[PDB]
């Protein structure tokens, strides 16, 4: 283990990416249907 | 003091001397940058060769 | 005036049958075309196959004026039927369904490359030089 | 004077004749009708800067109907003909365009589900046999 | 700027130099058409491309469902105050993440970017 | 009324009348049923009749018939068949087909004498378990278990010589759909990729490949030509430019032809990139020199220059485009297409629109059991339609008389589909090289997961990491969780537990609807008008415009939602920025089903939630909950357009403004997973490639699998 | 900025690519212009490899057969300044014009000068083009060209095809193949 786990399992889990950029636009310019158009938020591009 | 990435065209401007220790520091970089070290024997080898 | 709150009623008349066949033309509207030129006109059959199947020909004024060429549209009329309203001295509009609907399309009077010299200028494939004066070789 | 020439006094004579498009219904109604003579009445009613045209159904050929113009500039159109006898004439030019919708909303339906029934009526479906047929071979 | 085409034949049109009075001459070379053209430009191409958007943007776009809908900043021509930003998401066409608002009344559609 | 705080109970009773009333296995046995209803019956009748000569003989087929799945003994008794008797005995499951022969004579001397070779027997077809057309239909607890067969079973699966065998679903790319790419290294910079076919029943997919060229060659005149269009068509052994394909549809002006690609005269930059290919086809001004030109490109050159025209005007008409028009006609909607085709081209060679993604799985459709075995039906029933041909000329060329019981042979129809139905080679047995394989797997029974697992599974064409890659369009489409851990992760995959498979319909009630509907036709249009209205596409190919967006719009969502003639497997699209509507009919399309939200509250009452409590003794299942407009099937394409909430009474609701215009509402947060990643408690507080790991290791746990394993 | 590394890279060494992924060049400064950040930027904008669309705005093409027409609104004063001198008028100045403007963003970040690039057209051309010389007073830095006058293909073809040369590459400043520095 390291503490980069203990903090993804007591604290929060961090940011999360993909090819080194953070979650693409599937849909039209939206990450998820649930989440509005054209947003650039932390939960909204992966952020938990 | 200025390299570059490139192999061979630091072939074709300064020498193959240069290839060897532009090599040796461009291996080296790219196995030593994680943390993991590697002994330069072996890259000694590898570069000569 | 009268013409402010106007109403008119009209009869719609539909009879059984007609022994003149009735069709309808397509021209777009940014040919341009005038009824003035429209003096003498002809209009026959493609021999390019070579009847009822096969596309059209019409011709203006002899080979002076523009030629058209007609071809028949690609949908049935399985769920479509089209009507032309005729204003006639009697007052009662007539309804009458029409047979096909053809297409037409201008066509240049010119001396057009034909193609079995159009092979030569191939191998100019990006070498072609002066694309504006190709016709004055022609 | 000749077999392929087309007669031009129609449109000499500045004709102006309309385009109807109408629903099945209407058309398989006047083809019932046979030509009988009268299938209905179509009413223009202007306004001071508006213009309504509806078409009212024959209370026989039943046992609402509006019209919506539409641009005509956007292409020309004229009508010509094909007789019997060869002869081909023009007799004018489309002046207006019209196209014809059903007053019911909601209860349209309940026809349109037996017309797309009557159109699947000869749409072919395989058949199942509770037991095998011998009579081959 | 602007292009037009050939009259009698209807075909593209090419542009000629006149040896004698010195005036451009747009042709068609499958006829001999000759006419001036009033604009006097041929080709004009903005490589940085700082188009306008404001005629790109449908006048329709508002009343999508999915796009956001903010409360403030009302419409220039009515007051309606309720409006929908989005970005234009063209590629190529600059890197700006300027907003681009439409008023979502039915009969409004004048649209700003502020 | 509205239920807050009791959306627990509410929310599991709708799953559990979806899952009484459908099960697990639909997308199997409804594709398998459309296929015995539809598919071969649409097979057997757009057939060429075959004729030959002398008097003339005409062979012409009619409607299918099929019985239950008997036996034929050493001693021909008809014995009824058991699929446990066939499990036992290594025995295939099938029935005979039958059809009628319409054997007409013409002597050229009025003896038209026509013979109908009433159910003649033309091969054995399988059928997979649990089906309509099965012995275990309609069957209850009772009769199973006095059969010897297991109620848990959810079948899905044939039986070739004892061997369960079960069809996975091979994704493809979508049909008769424009699409955009950018190849990295390639000559051309952008391209249109719009592999199209007709609707299932004679050819397969025959693409057309629009693409670019991009700046080479700078410093000399190729950079005053600038970047002309090019494209590739198929059965033409080169490229060839577009305004001369364009004038090879007999339309010549070019004004025409720029107002089939340009539909907004007020664009001068877009008229300047499309200026190239005008310059280049300054050489061509006639349509029999443009038919003459792409004629001499071919694969066989003909003779004659006759024989080049007839050689193009084939290639340009029974081929080009086949979903579009191929009624020798239909010129105007491949031309209208055509410009469309390549407007795209431009638009995303300006950047007003974007590169189209081609792992999207919305823009990709499955083949499922249907469209695979109707696959290998065409090719095999062309292959004995030969085979009759040949005997029939073979054997009149004596001149003797003919026998219709002899000559049609049962053999090749029988090894064909139990070959590739049995091997997973599917295709021809000579043609195994370029046969796809990997179909048709032997089915798992570790497990009863790992059952219900193999039978909905999808798989990859792939023999590069991209295509592998979790993508955002699946959120309740396939399972994220399950993944084989060795050289297939990404390719092979579950579907979702909602996850629904689109069986298909026909669109003639669809263009009947649309014509009515104050809907202006594709031919009968002013060209000038185009932009300012919206375009209108079923099934891809485009049928024309309409002005009146949303009420055409809210009209065609009101007759999904009260089950009208549209199905409510039919979805429709709108993209506001590009003024198009999509609607899509055909198979392959994959689903899910979710709630209404109007205005801000849900149309899933307390009345329904009463009614689907007592589901039994009341009548009252999934198919009454999606005919009172409650739930509505949206897929992936209208996923593309619409809002989800993830919980009503947490969401939906008025706090700080995030939205108030939400569309739908997601049924269950937890219909995400699969069938193996469901039987993992607590996922969100584990690792994702644990959960992976173990939904891999849960197709491994051993217990009971199947009931009846003695 | 960041370089490749792992395991693309590794095998990058391994093999000798003859086109790198993504190649750097790493350089140092040898005396003064090592501690002064306005010498380290001349050093910046002497290797940044600048083409003449980036520096440009727009490009234009017109056709002016009398220098006194002055198709252009507000072009009327550097023709009058410049064209009293009637350097080889008489000949021909082939009526057909190019007109491009300079972007004042572009002009004055990459540090340059605006009369450089035209003795740089006019040199590397030699005297098979002619220029015209404007002033920096004007809001937009417009810049007029025509063709020689000693001397097929018309007038446009050979205008669009050194307007496209012009446009791809003419190395204003720095040195080829160096994206950005
Ligand atoms: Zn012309
Ligand atoms: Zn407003």
């Amino acid at each position: 283990g390291s503490k980069i786990n203990i903090s993804q399992v007591i604290a929060v889990v961090g940011q999360q990416n993909v090819e080194g950029k953070r979650i693409p636009f599937g849909f039209k310019h939206r990450t998820l249907p649930h989440f509005i158009k054209d947003d650039y938020g932390p939960e909204s591009r992966g952020f938990v | 003091r200025t390299t570059s990435n490139d192999i061979v065209e630091i072939f074709t401007v300064l020498g193959i001397e240069a290839v060897r220790k532009a090599l040796e520091r461009e291996l080296y970089h790219v196995i030593s940058f994680d943390g993991s070290y590697v002994n330069y024997r072996h890259l000694a080898l590898l570069c000569d060769t | 005036g009268p013409s402010s709150q106007n109403v008119t009623e009209y009869v719609v008349r539909v009879p059984k049958n007609t022994t003149k066949k009735y069709n309808i033309m397509a021209f777009n509207a940014a040919d341009k075309v005038n009824f003035a030129t429209w003096n003498q006109a002809r209009l026959e059959r493609d021999l390019s196959n070579k009847p009822e199947d096969q596309p059209w020909l019409l011709r203006v004024n002899g080979k002076s004026g523009r030629k058209f060429k007609g071809i028949k549209k690609g949908g049935v009329t399985e769920n479509t039927s089209y009507y032309i309203f005729t204003q006639c001295p009697d007052g009662a509009f007539e309804a009458f369904p029409v047979h096909n609907w053809y297409n037409f399309t201008p066509l240049a009077r010119h001396r057009t490359l034909t193609a079995e010299e159009a092979e030569e200028e191939w191998e100019r494939r990006n070498k072609v030089l002066n694309h504006f004066s190709i016709m004055q070789q022609r | 004077a000749e077999r392929g020439e087309l007669d031009l006094t129609g449109a000499k004579q500045n004709t102006g004749v309309w385009l109807v498009k109408v629903p099945k219904y209407l058309s398989q109604q006047w083809a019932k009708a046979s030509g009988r003579g009268e299938v209905g009445k179509l009413r223009i009613a202007k306004t001071q800067g508006r213009t309504e045209v509806s078409f009212t159904l024959n209370e026989d050929l039943a046992n609402e109907h509006p019209f919506v113009l539409q641009s005509v500039g956007g292409q020309t159109l004229t009508v010509f003909t094909e007789s019997s006898s060869d002869k081909l004439s023009l007799e004018g030019i489309v002046v207006q365009r019209a196209e014809c919708r059903p007053a019911a909303s909601e209860n349209y339906m309940r026809l349109k589900r037996l017309q797309i029934e009557e159109s699947s009526k000869p749409v072919r479906l395989s058949q199942q046999l509770d037991k095998v047929v011998t009579t081959n071979y | 700027v602007g292009i037009r085409f050939c009259q009698e034949c209807n075909n593209m049109l090419y542009p000629k130099e006149d040896k004698e009075n010195r005036i451009l001459l747009y042709a068609c070379r499958n006829c001999d058409y000759q006419q001036e053209a009033d604009n006097s430009c041929i080709y004009v191409n903005k490589i940085t491309h700082e188009v306008d958007e404001l005629t790109q943007i449908i006048a329709d776009v508002s009343q999508d469902p999915t796009l956001p809908r903010t409360e403030d900043h009302p419409c220039q021509k009515c007051g309606h105050k309720e409006a929908v930003f989005f970005q234009s998401h063209s590629a190529r066409a600059e890197d700006a993440m300027r907003l681009y608002y439409v008023c979502t009344a039915p009969h409004c559609g004048h649209r700003w970017t502020e | 009324e509205i239920t807050p705080d009791l959306w627990q109970e509410a929310c599991w009773i709708v799953i559990s009348s979806y899952f009484d009333e459908k099960g697990l296995v639909r997308q199997q046995l409804d594709s398998f049923d459309e296929f015995i209803q539809m598919s071969v019956q649409r097979i057997v009748e757009d057939a060429p009749p075959i004729d030959l000569q002398p008097p003339r003989y005409l062979l012409k087929f009619e409607q299918i018939y099929l019985s239950k799945p008997t036996h034929w003994e050493r001693d021909g008794a008809p014995s009824p068949m058991m699929p446990n008797e066939a499990r036992l005995r290594n025995l295939t499951y099938s029935a005979p087909l039958y059809v009628d022969i319409t054997k007409t004579v013409i002597k050229e001397g009025e003896e038209q004498l026509q013979t109908q070779h009433q159910k003649t027997f033309i091969g054995k077809i399988p059928i997979m378990l649990r089906s309509t057309y099965c012995l275990l239909n309609g069957l209850t607890d009772r009769d199973l278990c006095e059969l010897n067969e297991c109620p848990l079973d959810p079948g899905g699966y044939f039986i070739i010589n004892g061997s369960e065998k079960v069809l996975i679903a091979q994704e493809k790319m979508a049909t008769n759909t424009v699409y955009v790419f950018a190849k990295k290294d390639s000559k051309y910079a952008y391209t249109g990729e719009c592999r199209s076919c007709l609707e299932n029943s004679s050819r397969p997919t025959s693409t057309i490949w629009v693409s670019m060229l991009a700046r080479g060659g700078q410093g000399a005149k190729k950079s005053a030509i600038g970047q002309r269009i090019v494209a590739t068509l198929p059965y033409i052994k080169q490229e060839v430019p577009i305004i001369i394909v364009f004038r090879a549809l007999g339309f010549v002006s070019d004004r025409d032809i720029l107002e089939h690609i340009i539909y907004d005269f007020e664009d001068p930059e877009m008229m300047e990139m499309v200026k190239p290919s005008l310059d280049e086809a300054f050489v061509i001004q006639e349509q029999n020199v443009a038919l003459n030109f792409i004629g001499s490109r071919g694969a066989k050159p003909g003779v004659t220059k006759e024989k080049r025209i007839k050689y193009a005007k084939e290639v340009l008409q029974k081929e080009m485009l086949p979903h579009v028009g191929v009624s020798d006609f239909c010129e105007t909607k491949k031309a209208y297409f055509l410009g469309y085709m390549v407007h795209r081209l431009l638009l995303a060679a300006l950047g007003r629109r974007e590169l189209d993604d081609r792992d999207h799985y919305g823009n990709k459709r499955l083949d499922l059991a249907g469209p695979l075995l109707a696959f290998l039906f065409r090719g095999m029933f062309k292959n004995l339609l030969k085979e009759v041909r040949i005997y029939a000329q073979k054997f009149i060329d004596r001149g003797k008389d003919f026998n219709l019981e002899l000559a049609i042979k049962t053999r090749i129809i029988s090894d064909g589909l139990k070959y590739s139905l049995a091997t997973g080679n599917w295709g021809d047995q000579k043609k195994a090289h370029q046969a796809r394989a990997g179909v048709s797997q032997v089915l798992n029974r570790l497990t009863f997961a790992s059952t219900l697992s193999h039978l909905r599974r999808l798989n990859s064409p792939i023999g590069l990491a991209k295509p592998r890659q979790l993508h955002n369009t699946l959120w309740g489409m396939v399972c994220p969780a399950e993944t084989p851990e060795g050289h297939a992760v990404g390719l092979v995959k579950n579907l979702a537990l909602m996850a629904y498979i689109s069986v298909g319909s026909q669109p003639s009630p669809i263009l009947e609807f649309l014509e009515e509907w104050s809907m202006e036709n594709l031919e009968e249009i002013s060209p000038a008008a185009i932009a300012d209205a919206t375009k209108i596409f079923v099934n891809g190919c485009w049928v024309g415009i309409h002005k009146d967006p949303e009420q055409l719009m809210n009209t065609l969502r009101k007759l999904r939602r009260q089950m009208d003639i549209i199905v409510s497997e039919v979805s429709m699209i709108r993209d506001i920025r590009e003024r198009e509507i999509r609607i899509y009919t055909d198979a392959g399309r994959i689903c899910r089903p979710l709630l209404i939200v109007e205005k801000q509250k849900l149309l899933l009452k307390k009345r329904h939630i009463d009614q689907l409590k007592e589901r039994e003794y009341n009548n009252y299942s999934w198919q009454d909950l999606v005919a009172s407009g409650v739930v509505e099937y949206i897929d992936t394409l209208e996923e593309e357009t619409v809002m989800l909430a993830m919980t009503p009474d947490d969401l939906q609701e008025k706090e700080v403004a995030y939205c108030s215009t939400y569309t739908h509402c997601e049924i269950h947060p937890s219909m995400i997973l699969g069938v193996c990643a469901s039987i993992i408690p607590f996922p969100d507080h584990n690792q994702s490639p644990r959960n992976t790991y173990q939904s891999a290791m849960g197709k491994q746990a051993m217990g009971v699998y199947i009931t009846n394993f003695h | 900025k960041n370089v490749t590394l792992g395991v693309p890279r590794l095998k990058e060494l391994i093999n000798i690519s003859k086109k790198p992924k993504t190649p750097s060049l790493t350089v140092f400064l040898l005396g003064q212009s090592a501690r002064d950040a306005e010498r380290a930027k001349d050093i910046l904008c002497r290797l940044e490899h600048t083409t003449l669309r980036k520096v440009t705005a727009n490009t234009a093409i017109y056709y002016d057969p009398n220098p006194q027409s002055t198709v252009v609104a507000e072009d009327q004063e550097w023709v009058n300044v410049y064209y009293e001198m009637p350097d080889f008028d008489v000949a021909r100045i082939s009526p057909w014009l190019l007109r491009v403007e300079l972007d004042r963003k572009h002009m004055t970040d990459r540090k340059l000068t605006m009369e450089q690039i035209a003795e740089k057209i006019n040199a590397g051309f030699g005297d098979d083009l002619n220029c015209i010389f404007n002033d920096d007073n004007a809001e937009k830095l417009v810049l007029r060209i025509r063709i020689m006058n000693s001397d097929k293909m018309d007038d446009d073809v050979f205008l669009r095809c050194i307007e496209s040369n012009m446009l791809t590459d003419m190395t204003l400043q720095g040195i080829e193949q160096i994206s950005k520095v």
